[PDB]
């Protein structure tokens, strides 16, 4: 069964005595029904909807990396509402292994 | 032979690869929609009459 | 680059075919049904045309998808026959002591088995030629002769039988099981009439489908022969 | 495959915006009415926004 | 505070029911004559000509997008060169106030936390075992009673009287042995 | 095109004509009538009344109404 | 276009839309029943028109199963998200997907037209002969609908099975539920078609399978050989939805994924060989009854494992997350309701107990708790979860605690009394009844009228 | 690749009937202005003219020889672009498995657009977790919230175009000295004499240069019935 990543004792040693877990808010903000503008026509309302996607949002950490919106299933990865053609580029399921080949490295 | 001149393969649905012939075949069947409705409606009338459902009021008058 | 699949956006045969089906229910004359069946045959052919045109997509999985569809269809055909065998054997306790004449085990079974075996051999030779990228014209006409004899024999047998569907559940099951096999023989005629040589050869789903289907019909008759004649 | 359906295409720019003669921007039908009544409550709910995030979803009486 | 008051101005109450004037006053069914809007109706909806009567998927207005070199227009990233390195600045979505309306302030705090997972593999395996075999033990407890009661129904009994019952539409017929 | 990105774009962008919704509700309403209208028709056909009076097929007191 | 569209997501919407439309007729038929059963004596159906009531129950059962719940759970949600849950773009067989929904509509039109034009008589949704084969042409029309519906079901099953070939990701639990349901259809439908043809043969071709010297019980075996897999075909997609909702809304990985998958597989295998617990009262052999009774109880073992795995998904979830969302409430309500329905199923699995409870309203309540509450609520829960993806609006259902509470209270009022009535005893498929069962029937009737009113509040 | 279908006849060579009839202009067109069919015959005519001249091959440098055959000399820029193209093509119908991604060596996610959906499955063995899908957009160093694996999007983009084999050739290959039609004629006479045509592309090419249907048998070659 999965019980999280394994941690070694040395990995828990801080480089400063004042380090504490970062208090970054992972609440993306306050939302409601997407509110369109009467002036926007069909094309521009589509742009408005595409700019309100929660799955395009993320939280930036203190080192510049971002933790994105993540889901257990790919149903939450398409634009909401679902467009006619969703996965133009095949989603990549990344597996990890310890195998390696010499061609990838250079000395 | 030029690969970029065959874009009609994906720009056009296969059902209409035939140009006017495919469209004409689709259009011809479209003309039969209302003739079919009249034909189908007649069958309902035929069954409704044969079951004496039109005499519902005359039966008890 | 390109998309993995060339999507099909619109289709209008589905409406036509579904309406054709409804016409069977709403007919006031059996003549309309006969002409309606021709329309169904025409539109199904158009659907088969779309499958051939999809070859232009050069998709490797198209062959696999259609092959497994046929496997599912074959299973459904087998299970349909199982239900008839189920119906036949449920009343087994009421057979063989009623005053009806059951079929002989000498004449009909032997010639039909021999006749249907020849049909398998013809189809096997077609498969071998398809493997070798070769053709033999006479083979198709041997199938037609084979199918002609089968039709001629079955027609006479029904007409000269002295017992009727209403005589007993045994007779009903005999006639129905034999008819169900005939319909599947007739479906084979529908498929085999278009057999030709296509130069794209082993990427043509029709050849493997015909070989599988003809084998199924023949093996089903062996089960029928054991149940009814022997 | 050269010439096949592209795996990605950029959206063309939207059609020109429309203004009335007096210069007011033209409005289009919008099914987001502002109901008229005296209620002004606002209810907020912490909502799942994936596995690691949430969003404070608000419902407004109007 | 009331967050609705922040974006009250954007929401102007409507005039017509369902957003359209009567067709007599303005014909929203016709195609727009504005240049560049030939595919839209006056009210902004897509015209039937564009989507149905002359749909491109049916062979109308054939215009292959890909060019001779097999290329299509692609918009590049926002590149910046600094500190001896070429960087790409990602596109950040606009503030949720612009798209949704509420002002993004006083957001409740929701911290980062990794997945909530059941631990103690040894304990968990026993729980899974119980989930399967506790129902199995219950089934076994029922099985023996089931066999017994079934046998009771079909027990051979020394009956001395027979009553024949026939069901008919819609009444019951009873046949009994008359005493001598 | 941007207009074609979303399926049923007019409805999703909240510009659709309300008549589409009315037809959907009307279609549902007509479906419901297929249970009520034949009930009334069949009752009249076999009894001469569209609907029975409660317990009219049983013995009723003199003052029952 | 609107009818020519092949997009699977559009077709998924059409399945949901069509099920709601047909649902109204099913609800109307259901409402006619409870109004009549308010008290002894005729209320809205004449004594001379009792045949109509038999048609109402026959259509209520048929429409709700084949035309409402099955398309909703097996055609609607799966066609929308299944290709998305898989990494693929669209459904494998687009043209087949289009014709399947059109076929469902045409069969519905045939059925309702038969109500209007043919004489109205009924034989139950199970169409037991000889009653089914001595009826009028309305029975012929209903058979055509079922056969036509069978075509759509099988081709849709073929469509989903092809996802195994093209799936570019992991087979999630939900995908397994749809795949195994397709397998059940493939193996059970051809048997159904065979026996239905025999019914037509007797009705229309002067066949004698269902007259003396022809065992009528033969039909019951073949029908229920498909009948029980059908109920498992209805519920298995509901199980898949619950697994997704609970995991997603609690931010917890599905526990015992493989155990869940194997439970679904086990249920299908067991569900295909226990059909004869519908035939306990016909007089089967002693050993035959013991076998089916024993194997029927075994179905609880895999079904129980899924229940417990669901419970641990909800346990321990973060408190800060709001738990009043309608989708979450419905998913939790399903566990509570399904347990009631399943436990009563185990009670009526014991054949000696079933002798008293066969053809009684206890059986009605049994399958209503599972289908009318559980399956509907699962379908509602799934649609609510996908509200943003689907994009529908103009309803107040996402956060509506009144609707959830009122629905739960009132549906329980309808069907809890029917358990009690079963021991009293009141037979099924009955219009009149003895005066001493009125109290319980009256309470359920008040429940039925109340539920219909609640539906109007969502708009 | 495994997801490609069978090689077509054209995948090996093109029929001579596809040769452009204006050979004189074809051999003078810059590479950026040549279409797929024009580029194919430019390389085949010029490539086979040098290969069918044995006496000059030993004195010709590999750079010149590669240019004549139309082969692109590899360099780090071109090699980088081509490598990412093949990786993108391979991943169309193959699994995505590799080493664990870190800040120093982020997981590379090739894409043509600005976005591509990705799933993280954690590390190996016990470190593997349930799939966590996210939208990988350009310009952000993505960090899995569970295992802290680092992902990055690589875009196959260049000057309003996406990387393709032809795009790489045009950008980096430089047209050499203009092809001399005298070489075509000289090699033509070498291998084509007295009704023997062992250099047929040159025979057709020379005929087009002289107009059309000038050389023996070419009128009969170009006359068709349908
Ligand atoms: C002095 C002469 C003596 C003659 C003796 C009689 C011999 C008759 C032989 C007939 C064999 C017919 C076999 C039918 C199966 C199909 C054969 C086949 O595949 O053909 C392919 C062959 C070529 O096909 P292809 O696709 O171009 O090439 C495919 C291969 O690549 C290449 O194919 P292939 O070249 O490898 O083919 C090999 C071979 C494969 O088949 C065989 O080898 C099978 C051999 C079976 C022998 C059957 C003998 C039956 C005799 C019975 C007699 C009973 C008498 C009872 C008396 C009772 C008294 C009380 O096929 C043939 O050779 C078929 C026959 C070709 C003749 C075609 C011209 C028309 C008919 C001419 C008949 C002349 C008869 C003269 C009689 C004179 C007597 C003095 O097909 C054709 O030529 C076209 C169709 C016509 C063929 C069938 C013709 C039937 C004629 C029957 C005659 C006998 C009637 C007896 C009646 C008795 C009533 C009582
Ligand atoms: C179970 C219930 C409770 C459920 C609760 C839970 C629900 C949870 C939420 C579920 C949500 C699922 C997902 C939803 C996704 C929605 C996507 C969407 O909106 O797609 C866009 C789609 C289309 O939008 P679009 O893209 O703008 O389409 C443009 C058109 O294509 C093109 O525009 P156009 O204007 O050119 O359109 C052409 C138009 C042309 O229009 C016109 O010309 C209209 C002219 C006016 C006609 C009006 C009717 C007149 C009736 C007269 C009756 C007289 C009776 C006299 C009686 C006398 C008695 C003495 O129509 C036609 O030409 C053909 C019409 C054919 C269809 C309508 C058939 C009506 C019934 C016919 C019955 C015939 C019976 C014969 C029987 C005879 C037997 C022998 O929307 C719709 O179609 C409407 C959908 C509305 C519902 C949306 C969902 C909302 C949430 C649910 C609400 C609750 C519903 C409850 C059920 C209903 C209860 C009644
Ligand atoms: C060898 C012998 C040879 C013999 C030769 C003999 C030849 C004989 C020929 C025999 C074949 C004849 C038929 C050929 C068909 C050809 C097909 C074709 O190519 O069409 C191209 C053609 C293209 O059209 P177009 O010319 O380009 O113009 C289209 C428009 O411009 C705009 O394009 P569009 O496609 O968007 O517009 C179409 C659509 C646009 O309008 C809309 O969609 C309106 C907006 C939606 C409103 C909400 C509707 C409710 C929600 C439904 C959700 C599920 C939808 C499922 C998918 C659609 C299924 C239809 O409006 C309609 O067509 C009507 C839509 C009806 C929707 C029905 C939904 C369920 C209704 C539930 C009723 C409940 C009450 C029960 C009682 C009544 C029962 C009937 O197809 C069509 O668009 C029209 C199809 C019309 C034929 C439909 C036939 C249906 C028959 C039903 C059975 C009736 C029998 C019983 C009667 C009982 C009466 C009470
Ligand atoms: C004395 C007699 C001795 C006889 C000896 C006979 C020996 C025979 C040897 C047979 C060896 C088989 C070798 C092939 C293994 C399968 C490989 C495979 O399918 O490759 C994927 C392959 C696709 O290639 P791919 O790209 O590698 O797939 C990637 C994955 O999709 C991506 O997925 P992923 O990577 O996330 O996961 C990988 C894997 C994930 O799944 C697995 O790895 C499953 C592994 C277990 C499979 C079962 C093995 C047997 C277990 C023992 C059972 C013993 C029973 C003993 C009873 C005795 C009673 C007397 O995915 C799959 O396997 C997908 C296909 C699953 C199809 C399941 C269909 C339902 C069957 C029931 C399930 C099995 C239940 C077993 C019992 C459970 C209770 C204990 O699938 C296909 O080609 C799909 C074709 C679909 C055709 C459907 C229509 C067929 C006709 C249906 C007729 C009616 C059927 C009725 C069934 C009733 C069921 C209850
Ligand atoms: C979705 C629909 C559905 C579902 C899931 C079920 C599920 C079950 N059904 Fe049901 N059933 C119907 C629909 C359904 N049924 C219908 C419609 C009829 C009537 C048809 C007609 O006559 O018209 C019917 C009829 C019916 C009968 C009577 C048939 C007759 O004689 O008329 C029986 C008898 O045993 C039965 C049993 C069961 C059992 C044992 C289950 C099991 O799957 C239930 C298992 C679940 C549990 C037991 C609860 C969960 C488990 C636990 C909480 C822990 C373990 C529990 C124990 C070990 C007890 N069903
Ligand atoms: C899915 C199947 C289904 C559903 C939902 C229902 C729902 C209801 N049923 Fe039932 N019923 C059956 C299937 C179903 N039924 C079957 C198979 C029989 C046996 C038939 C026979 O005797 O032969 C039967 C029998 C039956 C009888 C016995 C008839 C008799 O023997 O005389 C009665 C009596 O009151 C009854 C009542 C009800 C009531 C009051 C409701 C509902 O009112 C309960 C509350 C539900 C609502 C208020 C509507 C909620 C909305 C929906 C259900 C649609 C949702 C649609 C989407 C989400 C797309 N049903
Ligand atoms: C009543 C009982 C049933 C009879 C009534 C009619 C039922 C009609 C149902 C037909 C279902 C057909 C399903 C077909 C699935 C398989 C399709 C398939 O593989 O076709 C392709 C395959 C090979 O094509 P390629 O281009 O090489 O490769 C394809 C792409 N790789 O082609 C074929 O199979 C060729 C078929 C040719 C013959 C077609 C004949 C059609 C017959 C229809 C019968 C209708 C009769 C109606 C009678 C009604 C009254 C009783
Ligand atoms: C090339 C492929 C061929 C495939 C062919 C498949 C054939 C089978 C298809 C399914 C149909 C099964 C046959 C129907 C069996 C009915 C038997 C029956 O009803 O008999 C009962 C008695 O039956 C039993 O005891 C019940 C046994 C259960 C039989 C189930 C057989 C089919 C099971 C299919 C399940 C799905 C496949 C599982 C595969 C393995 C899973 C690990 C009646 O008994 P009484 O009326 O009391 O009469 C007794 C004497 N007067
Ligand atoms: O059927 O349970
Ligand atoms: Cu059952
Ligand atoms: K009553
Ligand atoms: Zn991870």
């Amino acid at each position: 069964i999965y019980e999280g990543q394994t941690v070694q004792e040395s990995e828990l040693i801080p480089q400063e005595d004042d380090w504490v877990i970062e208090e970054t808010n992972f609440c993306l903000g306050r939302n409601c029904y997407v509110r369109f503008r009467e002036e926007d026509d069909l094309a521009r309302r589509a742009l408005h909807q595409m700019d309100s996607q929660l799955n395009k949002m993320h939280t930036r950490l203190r080192d510049g990396t971002v933790i994105p919106y993540m889901s257990f299933h790919p149903d939450e990865m398409v634009d909401r509402p679902a467009p006619i053609h969703t996965f133009s580029e095949k989603p990549l399921l990344k597996w990890t292994w310890d195998e390696t080949y010499e061609e990838a490295y250079d000395d | 032979i030029d690969p970029t001149k065959n874009q009609w393969r994906w720009c056009v649905d296969p059902a209409w690869y035939g140009g006017m012939r495919d469209k004409a075949n689709m259009d011809m069947y479209r003309l039969m929609v209302y003739p079919f409705f009249g034909y189908a409606l007649l069958y309902l009338h035929s069954r409704f009459k044969q079951n004496d459902k039109y005499n519902v009021f005359a039966k008890w008058r | 680059f390109e998309l993995n699949i060339n999507i099909i956006n619109y289709n209008y045969l589905g409406i036509i075919i579904t309406v054709i089906i409804s016409i069977y229910i709403y007919n006031n004359s059996n003549i309309i049904s006969v002409y309606n069946s021709n329309l169904l045959l025409i539109n199904i052919n158009i659907w088969m045309k779309y499958n051939i045109l999809d070859m232009l997509n050069l998709n490797v999985l198209d062959y696999k998808i259609l092959l497994w569809i046929v496997v599912i269809i074959i299973s459904n055909e087998i299970l349909l026959f199982v239900s008839f065998y189920w119906i036949y054997y449920h009343n087994y306790i009421n057979y063989y002591h009623v005053n009806i004449l059951i079929l002989n085990s000498y004449n009909i079974v032997y010639n039909n088995i021999i006749l249907l075996t020849l049909l398998s051999t013809i189809v096997n030779i077609k498969f071998y030629n398809y493997i070798l990228s070769y053709y033999k014209y006479i083979l198709s006409y041997l199938i037609y002769y084979n199918n002609y004899m089968f039709n001629n024999k079955i027609i006479l047998e029904y007409k000269n039988n002295s017992n009727y569907t209403n005589d007993s559940v045994y007779m009903t099951s005999y006639f129905y099981i034999i008819l169900l096999h005939y319909i599947h023989i007739y479906d084979s005629i529908i498929l085999i009439v278009v057999y030709n040589y296509v130069n794209y050869k082993n990427i043509n789903n029709y050849y493997i489908n015909i070989n599988i289907y003809y084998h199924l019909i023949e093996v089903l008759y062996i089960v029928i022969s054991i149940l009814l004649y022997l | 495959r050269i010439g096949g359906p592209p795996v990605f295409m950029q959206f063309p720019p939207p059609p020109p915006k429309e203004y009335l003669a007096d210069g007011t921007p033209k409005t289009y039908p919008l099914h987001q009415p502002v109901f008229d009544h005296g209620y002004t409550w606002e209810h907020w709910y912490m909502t799942n926004a994936g596995v690691f995030h949430t969003v404070y979803y608000g419902e407004f009486a109007k | 505070k009331s967050y609705y008051d922040d974006f009250k101005d954007r929401l102007k109450p409507g005039k017509y029911t369902q957003g359209r004037c009567p067709q007599s006053e303005g014909d929203y069914r016709q195609e727009s004559k504005t240049i560049g809007r030939e595919h839209l109706n006056d009210d902004g909806t897509r015209s039937k000509r564009y989507t149905v009567k002359e749909a491109d998927a049916l062979g109308y207005h054939y215009h292959p997008p890909i060019d001779k070199k097999g290329q299509v227009y692609v918009k590049g990233p926002n590149t910046v060169i600094e500190r001896g390195q070429t960087w790409i600045k990602g596109y950040e979505l606009p503030s949720m106030e612009y798209t949704y309306g509420p002002k993004q302030e006083d957001i409740p705090f929701y911290p980062r936390v990794k997945l909530n997972v059941w631990g103690n593999y040894n304990l968990v395996m026993k729980v899974e075992f119980l989930f399967f075999y506790l129902p199995t033990i219950i089934v076994f407890g029922i099985c023996i009673p089931v066999y017994t009661i079934n046998f009771a129904q079909e027990e051979v009994i020394y009956t001395t009287m027979t009553v024949k019952v026939t069901g008919r539409q819609w009444y019951w017929v009873y046949e009994v042995e008359s005493p001598t | 095109n941007l207009e074609d990105h979303f399926d049923l774009a007019e409805y999703m962008m909240k510009m659709h004509n309300p008549m589409s919704e009315y037809l959907y509700w009307i279609a549902g309403f007509v479906s419901g009538l297929h249970g009520i209208l034949p009930l009334l028709h069949s009752n009249y056909y076999f009894s001469g009344m569209f609907l029975p009076r409660d317990n009219d097929n049983t013995q009723l007191c003199d003052d029952s109404w | 276009f609107y009818i020519l569209v092949n997009n699977n997501k559009r077709i998924g919407i059409y399945y949901i839309k069509l099920s709601i439309i047909i649902g109204i007729l099913g609800i109307v038929l259901s409402y006619i029943i409870r109004v009549e059963l308010y008290n002894s004596g005729n209320r809205i159906i004449k004594y001379d028109n009792v045949n109509y009531y038999n048609m109402v129950i026959t259509l209520h059962g048929l429409l709700m199963i084949f035309y409402i719940i099955m398309p909703g759970l097996y055609g609607g949600i799966p066609l929308y998200i299944l290709p998305i849950l898989s990494v693929i773009t669209d459904i494998v067989l687009p043209r087949i997907n289009n014709i399947s929904i059109i076929i469902v509509l045409i069969s519905y039109i045939v059925v309702i037209n038969s109500i209007v034009i043919e004489y109205n008589i009924g034989t139950g949704w199970t169409l037991y002969p000889p009653l089914s084969i001595i009826g009028t042409v309305i029975v012929n029309m209903i058979l055509y609908g079922l056969i036509i519906i069978g075509i759509s079901s099988i081709i849709s099953a073929i469509n989903f099975m092809n996802i195994l070939i093209v799936i570019d990701g992991i087979i999630y639990v939900y995908i397994w539920s749809i795949i195994i349901t397709s397998v059940l259809l493939i193996i059970s439908l051809p048997i159904l078609n065979g026996i239905l043809l025999m019914i037509l043969s007797d009705i229309y071709f002067n066949s004698i399978y269902f007259i003396l010297n022809g065992d009528v019980v033969l039909y019951q075996h073949l029908f229920w050989y498909f009948g029980h897999p059908e109920v498992y075909i209805l519920i298995l997609p509901a199980f898949g939805i619950i697994s997704i909702i609970l995991s997603v809304l609690n931010n917890k990985i599905i526990f015992g994924m493989k155990s869940m998958i194997l439970a679904i597989i086990m249920i299908s295998i067991l569900g295909s060989i226990v059909w004869a617990h519908h035939i306990y009262t016909v007089g089967l052999e002693l050993d035959t009854k013991i076998y089916f009774n024993n194997l029927t109880l075994i179905i609880s073992i895999p079904t129980g494992n899924k229940i417990y795995n669901w419970i641990i998904l909800y346990i321990g979830s973060y408190n800060i997350l709001y738990n009043g969302y309608q989708s979450l409430i419905f998913s939790i309500m399903f566990i509570i309701i399904f347990i009631i329905g399943g436990i009563t199923g185990i009670i009526i699995s014991i054949d000696i107990i079933d002798i008293g409870l066969h053809d009684t309203y206890y059986i009605v309540s049994h399958f209503h708790y599972i289908l009318s509450i559980g399956a509907v609520i699962s379908l509602l829960a799934g649609i609510l979860l996908l509200k943003d993806i689907i994009g529908y609006y103009n309803v107040i259902i996402k956060i509506n605690k009144y609707f959830g509470l009122l629905l739960f209270i009132n549906i329980n009022i309808i069907f809890t009394p029917q358990f009690i009535i079963g021991f009293n005893v009141m037979p099924r498929r009955i219009l009149e009844y003895s005066d001493n069962i009125i109290v319980w029937n009256l309470i359920s009737s008040i429940g039925s009228i109340s539920t219909i009113l609640i539906l109007l509040s969502i708009f | 690749y495994r997801h490609w279908h069978r090689m077509s006849e054209d995948d090996w060579a093109l029929p001579l009937d596809s040769m452009p009839e204006d050979v004189k202009t074809l051999m003078a067109t810059p590479q950026t202005e040549r279409g797929f069919v024009e580029d194919y015959w430019y390389n085949r005519i010029r490539g086979e003219a040098t290969l069918l001249d044995p006496e000059a091959l030993p004195s010709k440098s590999y750079i010149a020889l590669a240019r004549d055959m139309g082969l692109q000399i590899v360099d780090e820029p071109s090699s980088h672009m081509m490598g990412l193209i093949e990786l993108y093509e391979y991943l169309r119908g193959a699994s995505f498995v590799g080493p664990f991604g870190t800040i120093e060596n982020p997981v590379l996610v090739p894409a043509v657009g600005q976005e591509r959906v990705v799933a993280c499955t954690g590390g190996v063995g016990d470190e593997e977790h349930f799939t966590l899908w996210f939208r990988c957009r350009e310009g952000f160093m993505y960090r899995c919230g569970e295992c802290d694996q680092i992902f990055m999007l690589v875009r196959l983009y260049y000057e309003d175009r996406y990387w393709t084999q032809t795009l790489v050739r045009d950008t980096f290959m430089s047209d050499g000295d203009m092809f001399d039609l005298k070489t075509l004629e000289r090699v033509h006479k070498m291998w084509n004499k007295d009704e023997m045509v062992r250099w047929e592309v040159g025979y057709w090419a020379q005929d087009y240069v002289l107009g059309k249907g000038v050389l023996p048998g070419m009128v009969e070659e170009h006359t068709r019935v349908n």
